[PDB]
């Protein structure tokens, strides 16, 4: 169906391109069975002083548990720290590039 | 050549993707996500 | 001819409605599907020894709506504890059978 | 025929490569009136106006040693001091000597593993590494029958497509690979333990 | 986490002392849920006390 | 600086230069130069394992030894200074370390024999692209003529 | 020839560690770091580990290219991968 030229007289064959895949990443709640209650024993003090010193290690994990939330919270704002500056410098490849 | 300097700007703007999904990604994965201060939020929120 | 102008009209409409509310067809499933219950998962006990341990939720109503609002809308990842705690009170007051 | 049809139709290859590929010899003979491969191969231009001929006897692959002859193959087959003995290595390794014989086939089976590497978009080291993943490690090209040279390129090609969609380099399935044969632990071992 | 298995069983001591002075076995105040490995324990002492 | 801290000379620029080496080693060494370091701290330094590290054959750096022989025995960083511009000399030449003593004995010598010098020409050409060989061609017949 | 975590657990606790079996925990953690390598060059998730803790095989090619299937497949899940693994950690994975 050409012309003298050889110049074909139809419209070429078009095709449209595909649409861009979104991307998707698994995505899991975090699962886990509570820790059962350790055994009991009769102490030596009274209740009034056994409840205080009860009362002392409750706070002390308190303690423990704020601080271990802020070593958590640090350590991933650390970690995402980081992974911005890997980005930047393979980004910075394709710029450059 | 403009051509092919705007295909490396298509090549560029998909990396830009992948790293946007790596970062909602470690978002997730991560401890300190929206779902653990939930449950403690709602857990201190009741013993409160 | 009356049934099929009537249902024609519903699928123009529910095309429509769910193309200015911005939400897909699959979403709408979601919206209306029957349960069909199975097996538990295992969230689901952490759910349930996380209300079954704690504070007993108390036999008062409205009572009962703010003790296990807190769980609930940490459960579902709402916003306020009192809106989980109406949510409670909106599947009480209507729900499938 | 239709192997050679089916590589160059994928990898997008001349045809005389495809044929190289499907465990065919070197031709001395000038095909259509141009260069034959052979002499497209070793002899344009003449190293030092040597043109180099299969005298026989005479090659040494070993690095440390001096000999003309090793250097058209190094020119020829695109390849380092090294690599050159890595070539020989991938050719057989129960073979483990270290002269070849200066015959038509050494050269094209030289030649194949070139291919092997150039083709996949590997390198000579590269394709070392990654024959011993493969249940190629013991193979032989002058025993390669036409159905274990068939799968071991389907091997390669499956193994390379895989490497480039899942983003990772074959240097990082090496270390994915490694079997330990273990030394002394570090300093940070011992803060570990 | 081996701070929680010291201080869970200071708990059970005090709730034993309070069982034994006041004769009420039957009660319990110190009950299980505390630690939870989804938030990987964090919050029990909260609960305990 | 801990591998420099027991006893790198500093103080003059013959040493700033293998201070220089050292840190470029380093890293080239990058991600691995951990281990790397603490290997040299101790007595267990050898070519594997800085081949491993450099993502170089263990069949090249084994070569740069053997120039200013030192060739087995790592235990110092002062021949780790060493590898780095005999690295750089054999990337820019596209040869390997052995490949290069006949380089400096063959040309600096006044009476080169005419089979050293050939066995160098073919030595240099070979690692030359396709392009660059049709150019050195075109180059070397009109000469011949 | 690598340790039983509780072998290690024994070793790591003893009077003195000899010169020999000390390479030995050596090898262990060099092939509880490459396990670690092979959880980050698929981007694995914790879900997704746990599934394959309980008897994966790794160690050889064809069996990475069923952890990258099996990795591809949690991949197009996605938000309501959490539901699938436990489901299939328990006997209760259907195909609905």
């Amino acid at each position: 169906n050409l012309s003298i030229d050889g110049q074909p007289l139809s419209l070429p064959v078009f095709a449209a391109p595909a649409d861009p895949a979104a991307l998707l990443s698994a995505a899991a709640a975090a699962s886990g069975g509570s820790k059962p209650l350790p055994s009991a024993d009769i102490p030596a003090m009274r209740f009034p002083q056994a409840l205080d010193s009860a009362r002392s290690l409750t706070g002390q994990l308190m303690q423990f548990g704020s601080t271990l939330l802020g070593l958590i919270e640090r350590r991933d704002a650390e970690a995402m720290s980081e992974l911005l500056q890997n980005q930047a410098g393979e980004l910075m490849l394709s710029s450059l590039r | 050549v403009r051509r092919t300097a705007t295909e490396m700007q298509r090549e560029h703007m998909e990396i830009q993707q992948a790293q946007t999904q790596a970062q909602l990604e470690f978002l997730q994965r991560k401890f300190s996500n929206k779902a653990l201060y939930s449950w403690l939020r709602g857990r201190l929120a009741s013993i409160y | 001819g009356k049934t099929r102008q009537k249902m024609l009209s519903f699928l123009s409409r529910i095309t429509q409605w769910l193309n200015t509310q911005n939400i897909t067809v699959e979403q709408l499933m979601l919206l209306l599907d029957k349960i069909s219950p199975a097996a538990p998962t295992k969230e689901m006990q952490v759910l349930l020894d996380l209300l079954r341990n704690g504070g007993i939720d108390k036999t008062n109503t409205k009572t009962l709506y703010t003790t296990m609002a807190p769980v609930i809308t940490a459960a579902m990842q709402l916003d306020i504890t009192e809106s989980g705690e109406a949510l409670l009170r909106w599947l009480d007051n209507n729900h499938p059978a | 025929f239709t192997e050679t049809l089916l590589y160059r139709k994928r990898y997008g290859i001349d045809t005389e490569t495809a044929l190289m590929l499907c465990n065919a010899g070197i031709s001395r003979i000038s095909y259509d009136g141009q260069l034959s491969h052979f002499d497209r191969l070793f002899n344009n231009p003449p190293l030092n106006g040597v043109t180099y001929t299969l005298g026989g006897d005479d090659i040494l692959m070993e690095p440390d040693a001096g000999d003309p002859r090793r250097e058209v193959l190094k020119r020829a087959f695109r390849v380092d001091n090294t690599g050159l003995w890595q070539l020989l290595v991938i050719t057989n390794r129960e073979n483990k000597s270290k002269t070849i014989e200066n015959k038509t086939e050494k050269l094209r089976g030289l030649l194949f593993v070139r291919l092997l590497a150039d083709v996949h978009n590997l390198t000579v080291a590269q394709l070392d590494a990654l024959l011993q993943i493969s249940p190629y490690n013991s193979m032989n090209v002058y025993a390669l029958d036409g159905k274990t040279r068939q799968k071991m390129l389907s091997f390669l090609s499956r193994i390379t497509q895989w490497l480039n969609t899942q983003n990772i380099t074959v240097e990082q399935l090496m270390l994915l690979l490694d079997k330990i044969s273990p030394a002394a632990p570090t300093k940070e071992m011992q803060v570990l333990l | 986490y081996r701070f929680y298995d010291l201080t869970a069983a200071r708990c059970m001591m005090a709730e034993k002392a309070y069982a034994w002075q006041t004769n009420d076995t039957a009660t319990r105040y110190i009950k299980s849920g505390a630690w939870q490995s989804n938030n990987a324990g964090l919050m029990a002492g909260e609960s305990l006390l | 600086l801990q591998t420099l801290s027991q006893g790198a000379p500093a103080g003059t620029i013959t040493e700033l230069y293998n201070i220089s080496d050292f840190h470029n080693l380093i890293n080239r060494c990058g991600e691995q130069a951990g281990t790397v370091l603490d290997a040299l701290q101790s007595g267990t330094l050898t070519v594997k394992i800085l081949a491993q590290a450099l993502n170089l054959s263990e069949e090249v750096i084994t070569q740069a030894l053997t120039l200013a022989g030192q060739k087995p025995e790592l235990t110092t960083w002062a021949q780790l200074a060493v590898l780095p511009p005999r690295l750089d000399l054999a990337d820019t030449l596209h040869i390997t370390p052995k490949d290069i003593t006949t380089l400096l004995t063959v040309s600096e010598n006044v009476r080169p024999f005419y089979t050293d010098l050939s066995a160098l020409a073919g030595l240099l050409q070979a690692g030359l692209n396709e392009q660059q060989t049709k150019q050195l061609q075109n180059q070397s017949e009109p000469r011949r003529n | 020839g690598i340790l039983t975590t509780s072998e290690a657990r024994k070793l790591i606790i003893k009077k003195g560690q000899t010169a020999g079996d000390k390479e030995k925990l050596a090898a262990w953690c060099q092939a509880l770091a490459q396990r670690v390598l092979v959880i980050r060059t698929f981007t694995l998730s914790n879900a997704e580990l746990q599934t394959l803790s309980q008897g994966a095989p790794a160690g050889t090619i064809t069996e990475l290219y069923n952890i990258s299937d099996f990795h591809n497949l949690i991949n197009r899940c996605g938000e309501q991968a959490g539901t699938v693994l436990d489901a299939l950690q328990s006997g209760t994975l259907t195909v609905k």
